[PDB]
């Protein structure tokens, strides 16, 4: 279902937009382009970031850990 | 006379959409044109014929289902329109050569 023109109401709003052919795909992509991936990282390391190392350090103590015991000095 | 008569510049034709939703309108409107050629141009003769085949529809005409343009017979038996016509508008040297219509919300698909 669903349709188009019968999705909702909406009342005084335009929207102005240009043909394809007539801009390009690919304007400031470096320029505007990379400050943006750099904003984005910053908000979100944080709340991505941490959960991994946490799983970064369990995983190489765990592995030493282990490695470490099959081995024995005394007794 | 003298100095400061200045002559016309071109003007620039882009080709884009701008959309004014309101819904509290009942009836849309849309105008879509391709840049035609000035009013000098030659061919302005047979992009009218062109235009004229196509013709214009309203919703009080007589005969329907029967009128030669297609687009008015299919417009007034599946009723997809209240009216529309085509116009060649013609400035300097360039110009805006299409159609415009009217209808409900829902057969602005249909009728483009």
């Amino acid at each position: 279902g669903r349709q188009f023109g019968h999705l909702t109401r909406v009342r005084h709003v335009i929207t102005y937009s240009l043909s394809p052919f007539e801009q390009r795909a690919f304007p400031h992509y470096f320029s505007k382009g990379i400050p943006n991936v750099l904003r984005r990282t910053r908000a979100c390391i944080l709340r991505v970031a941490p959960p991994f190392v946490a799983f970064y350090l369990v995983y190489t103590w765990g592995t030493q850990e282990f490695e470490k015991s099959k081995r024995k000095n005394p007794a | 006379d003298e100095d400061a008569v200045p002559t016309l510049s071109p003007c620039r034709f882009t080709g884009s959409q701008i959309c004014h939703r309101e819904d509290g309108l009942p009836l849309a409107h849309v105008a879509i044109a391709v840049e035609g050629p000035g009013w000098a141009h030659p061919d302005n003769v047979a992009l009218q014929v062109a235009n004229a085949i196509i013709g214009h529809y309203d919703c009080t005409y007589g005969g329907g289902a029967h009128l030669s343009s297609p687009l008015a017979s299919i417009a007034a038996t599946n009723k997809l329109c209240q009216s529309f016509q085509t116009f060649n508008i013609c400035y300097a040297d360039t110009g805006l050569l299409g159609a415009h219509f009217v209808c409900d919300h829902m057969s602005i698909d249909d009728m483009m």
